[PDB]
């Protein structure tokens, strides 16, 4: 899910369980700091990468001069009936050519795909 | 004998009839429209 470091020793932390209370106790191995695992999760791996690119498309690409511009498909939060589209261009992320749209208002940027 | 008959090649051998040009332009326009259609399908994700 993530990764945590010390509170007083500025060092990286590994996972470990409690022999007595039977709880995942993230404990420093370079030092003697411990904490209870609120998440109760240790590892996750999305090998096929279902995670859509929308989580990381930057908003300022809209004001790139060289991309296309389409009048249709107005934005949701603001009407602003003109936006830009461009393919994923991300090798191995997914083999779907779904066009990604981003609104081109000065302060907007609500992104969507359809 | 070719001295008598003679052979040549020129612009007149490269110009075609106006009807031919119109048909050729129509064919090219139809092909461009068809590829626009298929790329539109690919963009909208229906090209199986
Ligand atoms: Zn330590
Ligand atoms: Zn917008």
């Amino acid at each position: 899910v993530g990764i945590r470091f010390c509170q007083e020793c500025n060092n990286m932390l590994y996972p470990k369980e409690d022999k007595e209370n039977r709880i995942l106790l993230y404990a420093c191995r370079n030092c003697d700091y411990q904490q209870e695992a609120d998440n109760s999760c240790i590892y996750v791996n999305k090998i096929t990468h279902e995670v859509d690119e929308l989580t990381q498309i930057i908003a300022d690409v809209s004001q790139d001069p060289t991309l296309p511009r389409t009048e249709d498909h107005p934005c949701q939060k603001c009407g602003h009936k003109e936006a830009v589209f461009f393919q994923s261009h991300s090798a191995r992320a997914e083999d779907a050519m779904r066009l990604y749209y981003v609104c081109t208002a000065p302060h907007c940027g609500h992104r969507w795909t359809e | 004998w070719l001295l008598i008959e003679g052979h040549t090649i020129g612009i007149g051998d490269s110009i075609a009839d106006s009807k031919t040009y119109q048909d050729i332009q129509n064919t090219i326009k139809k092909a461009k429209q068809d590829v626009i259609e298929v790329i539109e399908k690919a963009h909208n994700n229906e090209l199986e």
